[PDB]
């Protein structure tokens, strides 16, 4: 059978019964950076099995007037382990991921979840000008939730859910990598992403390489049952992670 | 020197024109390259990637996520029909903004056929057959069942495939078509009907969601390059 | 140092043009805009188990 | 041999297609796993045999961006009262005019080379008395990459330039053009960037932080007429050997700030009467 | 081999006829048949040789339909208070001027390539008060295919052209020119459509329904004198690569509609005394 | 660059002439040629048909 | 890349000319008026069965 | 064979290094020897292999100093009651304008070819009447070498040049251009001279006594209007064929006289709070 | 004549083009070239050699001199800084003026590494010890010296040779670096550090002085000309 | 009497010029700039005697 997929990475597993197929980002999987390409002059440290492991990312609830969440990364993963460490204390970094999201329910539910990873994921204010700080829409692991009305509060992002808080129809966002969480057929997503920057190398507290968003497109529906809600969890780990420039522990 | 007349056009400025210039940056050192993922060479490409289609387009939804969703209810007439919709991809309200419908906004002509994919959101003890037809153009518009399935059209059986395929063929009286459709260029309708009725067991929701999906297949083309008019201002931006 | 190669012409109906460069930096040129090479399998098949249409999508 | 002679697709034809019973379902997919159907209408029913001739040519990146598009307009005039009103200063930047905005932001990454073009036009300004007699009119646009000397005055000392480049053109003639390579310090331009200026995530936020292309500057090299005449100059930016990488959808909603992504939201598309109605 | 030198048909000569006494009859025939006869003099009377150098060369319709012919002309201000009169705005057709108009509809179908040319001219308007200095002026030409946007004001927004080709040219130089390929949606351009819109016969008839060409914008740049000036300009097509088919009989009665056929009965020819009378 | 000189006849519009210019319209698909029924290739293939000649003037 | 052609002459009396082509598009190609083939049985003799000039027209 | 076909560096890459631990220290060096190490990163720390596709194209001497940059630029009256003042004459050098005096005098000899262009615009003197019609003026450029006549007035016979070369140049077209051979008596240019004219130590003393390039006049043809008007000239030096010998620091002072090193002191530097502060 | 017609860009003047044009004085004999000691035949061979960095500007030398030589004392904290510096040699003050940021200063974008070479100008018979390290860019200086010892550094033994060679090695995001750098392309900090005291023996000064040097690698380059901004005048000399 | 080489282009992606010389003095030609060679060892090592690296400067 094809709907069971295990992956090991590092000291950690992770198996699905129930599950489609794998997408890797744009067809290319995740590699190490080649001579000819590289700039920095000094060499890398390539912890290995120490950083590229699964992490698990705290844990959300999925209610009937629910409208979506999204988190950032690297910046979700700053306080994680030694990735965290690695992350203050070099001043350039790199890798790829490996993003799992797991949400089931019983066969009497029904429901639909878009999984996408947006990278340059830039988002616009509520008020226009004026300015808001970084904790409006990154602060460690916690999850964001968007807004079904329009956003108000001068120091927070635009949440509205229609526009995804980019000002773009959020029904196009299947043009990134993407999977679908179908309660009928499917209880995990899987993405493999690349590393995509336009430079080799960049700081990872400075700039957010992308963004993960979960989006109920079919909102939850249920009827007699005692489960009031289906939590979701989302599972990361870094992929041929190395480092470069070692600086002590700074932001 | 050598003998020589200008021709109609000399000192002209156009847009459009491919002509050598000097540079402004003597012997400048470019950054090397880089393969970034995702490299994208045709617009095409970006066109043939589904996106979702807002059907539910009912007048008076005050939460807009509400437009992607087609309602199903269990009880219904034996014949009824779910959904129609014109088949103008540049310019019906439906699949203007679309990431195909936007492509096609760049462009004046187009031709090739189409998908649309229709998933059910329902529960997984929740079963059901709907009709699918696509009716070329003419003077009336399908108004029963059996009406539509005269035309081209596919019976979806809803199981552990979640999703169906309609693919609109190319039946047209000319090889291209205008983006801004008039009459001469009609392209015809599509409609979805109830063909045995959704039926759900004791401890389910009464009802249950659809959506749609929309992509061109590998044969389709544009043509005509053209600015867009969805985008539009009034002073200079600062 | 002169280039001659086809130019565009409809359906199946000298269809030759030249072209010589006439500056020391590449940039110069005119645009080459007569490439016709696409992949879409990046954007339309990102998946890992190549899929085969006739066979069912799951199981 | 001096002639080097050595240096088309069409879209997929349509096969024939007859009656089918079988247990391969086609049409049945699941689009769970982020995978486009590929179906043909080959495969749904009876097809003839076709041969398309259509191509996809017009459809390149090259093509699609290959056109020239108003990036920016200003006004200077020859005499005046206010210095800073006889000549011109802008920091390059595409986010100025919408169009050619939002037809660039359609990809998160762009690497290619410019071929700017200078459109230039004068009027004289209305007056109780305009009797006068005055020769042709000559310009000089400036080119100072970030960091070098700026110019205060129309007739400052900056405008003798020994490295930064220049062209001098007289009303009468064809518009100037050059050509410019890719001048990014990283290995392509970025459309959007999510990040900060500072390291503790604190300063500039978006693109703002990337622009440091330069400026431009204009005036008249010494024509001062005893009555005001106005000049406008219209700049043009032409991509050319296009490359782009990881499209994103087109937006949805106006621009509101030429440094900003900031919106107001916008409803998904329009209305009608109910799911139902064809008619028009 | 650098050069492709690889890359003259004459009427009929005249053949030597005698005297003749026999059954061949190939003076007598019959029209009913549809067939034109075939004869010649050498068939009804004695002929001497002759050797014809004479060529068809300029009765081609390549050849025919070769030559630059105006299609239209409108004027313009450069300043007014009405806003609509100081551009304009022309939707692309045929059948406007009368010769070309009638060129054409000698054919049914026809397939070429086209070649534009402007003409643009500029007077000063009468007035009290002319004592004026103005530099050159300069004029843009826009093409919107069909759906684009329009503008509505000579500074509109929409004059910022990021795709939709355009002309800037500059008074006093040579006439704008371009090439314009075979951009009909059809096998070939119709002149004649003996049909109507709508599927149930009602709606637009006739060859209206099928011009769906864009439109073509003009104006001055940003030319706005103290006092006003007019400009003309002048739109010349010349067809390229030309192919004809179905040829029909020249028009008889004048025009009247520029997208109707309607006429008004005309006499065949015009009259003479008698059916003798032979002198002037 | 090379020395040149312009002759009579420069700048000039004349409405027979053949020159090539710029396509306004780059890299343009056509629609495939499709030979329609009764192509005419010379306007004396036209007059060499028959017509009605109307000799009855007679002004009444 | 140079095609050398001859020039229309009169009657029966160097009667050549070079054409180069600058241009990527078929389109922007000058005239092709030197073309003076012509068929005018099409219109003419439109009829089913081969008539004889010589012969009767009909029996 | 018509065509010579038979007419890139790249900085050094970056080798791979491990630790190390001997008696070779690279790191330690003298510099009283009048020796810079040649130490690289590679020396002291552990390295990966880095390709380099850096090139030092755009440093080289002759792209260092080949833009053109003005030299000289002085105002010329066509009708005036001072005769000195409707002609300029200026002797060659290149000291006047700051910019392109301190480029070149990095290097204290210099061999290469010139290419000089010359911009002219001309404006019309604000006055109580202006009205007038003046056709298009035309100017000439005169160069005398060193002992050559000198025309005193606008109208002298020394204007008939029949062996020193001249330009004519008419307003409207583009820029007078030219090349010049390197016209030195000594083997190159000397940007300094530390010496004197008499053979006693006395006389002129520096650059000044080795400036014998000659002179450059300009007027107007035979334009004289009935009411003044001004005319500018600026004139641009463009080195070509570049060589150059021992180079010199470059100056920290401002330059004071146009044919004299003569300074005021400067400190070397801007200041800090302290030594260690690193702060903004 | 030959048909033509004129693009844009005519009878402009750019001044950075290449053209051929007349010659105002033909078949001008030169005078016959020599080898003139000491060719340069690009600016980087000026940019490597060595020059003196002035680090002591303490915003109270009365004496422009004392610019130059750095103080060093016997008798000083078990861990004490010695200097502290920004590595901007295009735009800080300290390289502002060198014989390598002059050069910088006519460009837009550098790269690749560097050489700050020391030298101990005290007595024969003093010794010591110092720690001297560069701390790439962060959001915060190095403080003491276990928070400088962390980047990369070189530990210096003043003895019979009185050189140490700090080569800053290039660890940067971009390809290239702007000469009038902003926060986006820092380039860090580079400080020296007690590592065992100075000791001298009777009968010698109490006080020594030590001087830096700065230069350019072999992988050094530069890019994109510009305009210095360090001269300019009001009036035209005379 | 046509020259014929290459156009500078970046990193490692006809790239060829063709140039003609039209005047009879050499003064009259373009610039000379895609010379790139140079030799810092007349600055940087003056030296009579070969220092190496690895070794003592003195002694
Ligand atoms: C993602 C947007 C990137 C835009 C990059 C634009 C690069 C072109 C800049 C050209 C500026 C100089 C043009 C005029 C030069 C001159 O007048 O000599
Ligand atoms: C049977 C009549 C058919 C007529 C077909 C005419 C096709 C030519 C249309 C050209 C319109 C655009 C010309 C100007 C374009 C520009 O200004 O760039
Ligand atoms: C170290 C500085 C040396 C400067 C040498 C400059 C040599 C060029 C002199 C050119 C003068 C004549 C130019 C105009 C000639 C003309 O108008 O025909
Ligand atoms: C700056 C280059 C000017 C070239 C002028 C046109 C070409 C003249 C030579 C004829 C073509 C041969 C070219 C070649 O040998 O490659
Ligand atoms: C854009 C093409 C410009 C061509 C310029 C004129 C021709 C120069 C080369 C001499 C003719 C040889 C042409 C060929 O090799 O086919
Ligand atoms: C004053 C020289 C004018 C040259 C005109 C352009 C070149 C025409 C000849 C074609 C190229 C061949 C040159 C050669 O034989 O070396």
């Amino acid at each position: 059978s094809d709907r069971v997929r295990s992956i090991t990475l590092g000291n950690s597993t992770i198996t699905t019964q129930e599950c489609a197929n794998v997408v890797v980002g744009y067809g290319r999987w995740p590699t190490y950076l080649r001579d000819d390409e590289a700039t920095a002059e000094d060499q890398p440290t390539q912890p290995d099995v120490a950083t590229c492991r699964f992490y698990t990312l705290d844990s959300i609830k999925w209610e009937k007037g629910s409208v979506g969440w999204w988190w950032k990364f690297p910046e979700a993963l700053s306080d994680m382990g030694l990735f965290g460490q690695n992350m203050q204390y070099h001043y350039l970094g790199r890798a790829g991921y490996t993003i799992h999201v797991q949400c089931n329910a019983s066969k009497f539910h029904q429901g639909c979840l878009l999984v996408v990873c947006v990278p340059e994921a830039e988002m616009g204010g509520a008020v226009v000008g004026q300015a808001f700080s970084a904790t409006a829409m990154a602060n460690g692991d916690k999850a964001y939730e968007f807004t079904s009305a329009t956003q108000s509060d001068q120091t927070k992002v635009q949440t509205a859910i229609h526009n995804a808080g980019m000002g773009v129809g959020v029904g196009n966002l299947t043009i990134y990598p993407h999977q679908w969480i179908n309660l009928r057929t499917n209880n995990s997503a899987t993405i493999v992403m690349p590393y995509i920057n336009s430079v080799p190398m960049d700081n990872m507290f400075r700039h957010y390489n992308f963004t993960l968003m979960v989006i109920p497109f079919v909102k939850l529906d249920y009827a007699d049952t005692a489960s009031t809600y289906v939590p979701i969890t989302v599972t990361v780990a870094p992929m041929c992670a190395e480092y470069n420039g070692l600086r002590l522990a700074q932001a | 020197g050598l003998p020589t007349m200008n021709t109609p056009g000399s000192t002209q400025f156009l847009t459009s024109d491919d002509f050598q210039s000097p540079c402004a940056l003597p012997q400048f050192d470019v950054t090397p390259s880089m393969n970034i993922p995702g490299e994208v060479k045709n617009l095409m490409e970006i066109a043939e990637v589904d996106s979702v289609v807002p059907v539910n387009n009912v007048q008076d939804t005050t939460d807009q996520m509400e437009m992607f969703r087609i309602p199903v209810t269990i009880n219904a007439p034996l014949q009824q029909q779910v959904f129609g919709l014109r088949l103008q991809p540049g310019l019906d309200s439906v699949f203007k903004h679309t990431l195909l419908g936007e492509i096609l906004n760049y462009y004046a002509h187009w031709s090739g056929s189409m998908k649309l994919t229709f998933v059910f959101c329902g529960s997984a003890m929740a079963t059901g057959k709907f009709l699918i037809a696509y009716s070329p153009p003419g003077a009336n518009p399908p108004k029963t069942r059996k009406d539509a399935m005269l035309g081209t059209h596919i019976i979806w059986d809803i199981g552990l495939q979640s999703s169906c395929v309609l693919c609109v063929p190319w039946i047209s009286q000319t090889h291209y078509r205008l983006v801004q459709q008039d009459e001469y260029t009609s392209a015809g309708y599509v409609t979805c009907w109830y063909q045995t009725g959704m039926i759900v067991p004791p401890g389910t929701p009464n009802s249950s969601s659809i959506m749609c999906f929309a992509s061109a297949c590998n044969d389709f083309s544009v043509r005509m390059l053209r600015d867009t008019p969805f985008i539009s201002q009034d002073n200079k931006l600062q | 140092g002169a280039q001659v190669s086809t130019q565009k012409t409809g359906a199946h109906e000298i269809i030759h043009y030249t072209n010589i460069n006439y500056y020391k930096d590449a940039a110069s040129n005119s645009a080459n805009r007569q490439d016709f090479t696409q992949d879409p399998s990046k954007f339309t098949e990102p998946v890992k188990d190549v899929m085969i249409k006739s066979l069912p999508a799951l199981n | 041999g001096d002639v080097e002679e050595a240096i088309v697709v069409h879209v997929a034809d349509t096969m024939r297609s007859g009656p089918s019973n079988s247990a391969s379902v086609p049409a049945l997919t699941a689009v769970e796993t982020g995978h486009t159907s590929q179906v043909t209408p080959s495969d749904t029913m009876q097809t003839r045999h076709v041969k398309n001739y259509h191509s996809r040519s017009e459809s390149t990146v090259e093509n699609f961006l290959g056109r020239s598009a108003c990036v920016y307009m200003e006004e200077y005039k020859t005499t005046d009262n206010d210095v800073n009103k006889k000549f011109v200063a802008w920091p390059i930047n595409t986010k100025q005019m919408v169009q050619m905005r939002r037809k660039l932001e359609m990809f998160t990454y762009l690497r290619f080379d410019m071929e700017v073009t200078f459109v230039i036009t004068s009027r004289q300004d209305p007056g109780t008395t305009l009797a006068q007699d005055m020769p042709v009119l000559t310009h000089q646009i400036m080119y100072v990459p970030p960091g070098g000397p700026i110019p205060a005055k129309v007739d400052d000392y900056a405008w003798q330039t020994s490295t930064n480049p220049s062209i001098f053109w007289t009303e009468g003639n064809a518009p100037a053009r050059m050509s410019i390579p890719f001048i990014s310090i990283g290995n392509a331009y970025s459309n959007f960037y999510d990040g900060w200026s500072n390291f503790d995530q604190r300063g500039s936020y978006g693109y703002n932080t990337l622009n440091n292309l330069g400026h431009i500057y204009v005036r008249h090299v010494s024509g001062s007429s005893p009555h005001p005449i106005t000049s406008t100059i219209r700049v043009y930016f032409k991509p050319k050997h296009t490359r782009a990488w990881v499209p994103r959808p087109p937006r949805l909603c106006q621009y509101k700030k030429a440094f900003s992504v900031d919106f107001t939201p916008t409803p998904i598309t329009d209305t009608r009467k109910d799911i139902n109605t064809v008619t028009t």
